[PDB]
């Protein structure tokens, strides 16, 4: 159709793009801003060349590269207009003025965010119609409910978000920035003893896919551990862009261990399982059974092989002994954010609750708190 | 037009009853079929409170803030939505509980804009 409704999903690490009524996202491309080197600061000099994604990417070694968004939150907001722009006109190939277009955000995001998100889409954009929604909430509705408690655990930011009847509850959001990134430094960090060295940005980013291919979370991590000083078992092999082959043992669980224990990198905040527990204790206490039983997982760090069931067992032991407890990893959930995203646009209801341009023209900005919650 | 006719033509589809409330708690108008304690309903607001109870039936509160209330009986017996006219009166409406307390906050916060200018 001319003017299908868009969906956008911006994290920290990566865009998620597309067409409302899709089953996934048509792009997928790295939340990155790169600008010629040395053009930041120099003088009589504007900043009229920029790349965004794959290209800026590409072209690493003449530009310096920034991510707009840090822990979920937009915090350079010209740059955030490049990602915009590209995510339209090189990703999508549309004109923005004709597709409606729904947008996501952390929860929490402060009035400021919402208020520019909405200004630039309407007045820099000219979209004919806007939404935003909370991205836990966006997760929960794509598994099929509106009440539960997502772990939302993406690049950047974790959040344990307990929602009813698709409203994030009130003072109950948990917000640790300890996500992927974090992450993949810690496995740099721990490759070195076992006599790696991992340290600059590429090799980084072979970390990364280290921990996506290898990693996973031990059910029990002590037990998890003498397995592995007893025996080579657990050890895998991992061959390098050169050729080269190296071997990963207990760093394949003590990596995303740090989701339970943050102490290995040195944060004093307890857990995801904790956390989770704790956001469930600030909900009204009819609510909370059915939080236990709506456990959700989103985000590409919620990936790991064992989470649900790590996740299972521990909030068992915090939990009232009879509770009837359930964790949801749907196999989609790297993009469950952007799926949910589609249906809601998509829906026949849903259609009222588009912030349309004449509605922007006459409440200004604040439009967005009238009619996205 | 007047209070009566605007707070009473809301009645309607899922929404079952309303109420003006002054932010001093005095309750200018009330439809005849409920009984709301204005004082308590107003602190809610203002104090943003877990819970608001109206004749016996606890709503848990799961919105709140300067322009809206939102809260919902968790055990099924329906929605308190409210919205502010020009932070004078505070606008409630009982909602059905199959009712969305979403598509009912749009309609008594448009009710809302138009009190606030007969107040
Ligand atoms: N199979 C996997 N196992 C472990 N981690 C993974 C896997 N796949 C992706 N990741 C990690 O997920 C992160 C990207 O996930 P996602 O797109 O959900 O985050 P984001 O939305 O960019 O960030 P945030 O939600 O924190 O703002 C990266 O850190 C990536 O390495
Ligand atoms: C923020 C948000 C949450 C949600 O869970 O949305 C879903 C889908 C939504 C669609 C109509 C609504 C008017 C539009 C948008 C609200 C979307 O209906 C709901 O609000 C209602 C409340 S509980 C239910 O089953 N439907 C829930
Ligand atoms: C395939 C892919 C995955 C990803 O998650 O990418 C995102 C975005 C990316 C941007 C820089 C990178 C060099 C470009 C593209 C990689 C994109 O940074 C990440 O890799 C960062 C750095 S290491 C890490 O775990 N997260 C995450
Ligand atoms: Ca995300």
């Amino acid at each position: 159709d001319e003017t299908t409704a868009l969906v956008c999903d911006n994290g920290s690490g990566l865009v998620k793009a597309g067409f409302a009524g899709d089953d996934a996202p048509r792009a997928v491309f790295p939340s990155i801003v790169g600008r010629p080197r040395h053009q930041g600061v120099m003088v009589g000099m504007g900043q009229k060349d920029s790349y965004v994604g794959d290209e800026a990417q590409s072209k690493r070694g003449i530009l310096t590269l920034k991510y707009p968004i840090e822990h979920g939150i937009i915090t350079n907001w010209d740059d955030m207009e490049k990602i915009w722009h590209h995510t339209f006109y090189n990703e999508l190939r549309v004109a923005p003025e004709e597709h409606p277009t729904l947008l996501t955000e952390a929860p929490l995001n402060p009035k400021a965010n919402r208020e520019k998100m909405t200004q630039i889409m309407f007045e820099t954009f000219n979209v004919p119609a806007m939404y935003v929604a909370i991205q836990a909430v966006l997760s929960l509705y794509a598994s099929g409910r509106t009440t539960g408690i997502v772990l939302d655990s993406g690049d950047g930011v974790t959040h344990n978000v307990p929602i009813y009847e698709g409203y994030a509850l009130p003072h109950a959001i948990m917000r640790l920035d300890l996500a992927g990134r974090d992450l993949t430094d810690y496995l740099m960090k721990i490759l070195t003893e076992r006599g790696y060295s991992f340290v600059t940005t590429a090799e980084r980013e072979i970390v990364r896919d280290i921990k996506e291919k290898l990693c996973y979370v031990a059910l029990d991590f002590e037990n998890e551990m003498a397995t592995a000083a007893s025996s080579s078992s657990l050890e895998k092999s991992y061959e390098l862009p050169d050729g080269q082959v190296i071997t990963i043992g207990n760093e394949r669980f003590r990596c995303p261990e740090t989701l339970f224990q943050p102490s290995f990198i040195g944060m004093e905040s307890a857990g995801i399982h904790e956390t989770t527990y704790n956001s469930i204790m600030k909900c009204d206490i009819d609510i909370r059974k059915d939080l236990y039983a709506n456990n959700v997982m989103s985000g590409g760090t919620t990936m790991y092989p064992g989470i649900a069931d790590r996740m299972q067992k521990e909030i068992t032991a915090l939990a009232p002994s009879t509770m009837k407890i359930k964790i949801i990893a749907p196999p989609e959930r790297k993009y469950s954010v952007w799926i949910g995203g589609s249906i809601l646009a998509s829906l026949s209801t849903f259609q009222q609750m588009w912030i349309t341009k004449q509605e922007y023209d006459e409440a200004g900005p604040s439009i967005v708190h009238r009619k996205c919650f | 037009m007047s209070l009566e006719q605007l707070a009473g033509r809301l009645i309607s589809g899922d929404i079952g009853a309303t109420a003006v409330i002054k932010m001093t708690g005095e309750i200018i108008y009330q439809s005849p079929n409920w009984s709301v304690d204005g004082v308590h309903a107003i602190n809610v607001y203002k104090n943003r409170e877990p819970s608001i109870i109206i004749q016996g039936v606890k709503y848990s509160v799961i919105d709140v803030n300067e322009d809206r209330l939102i809260a919902t009986n968790v055990g099924g017996q329906g929605h308190i939505v409210g919205a502010v006219a020009g932070g004078k009166a505070l606008l409630i409406g009982y909602v059905s509980p199959n009712g969305d307390a979403r598509t009912a906050y749009i309609q008594i916060d448009k009710t809302a804009r138009q009190l606030s200018k007969i107040l």
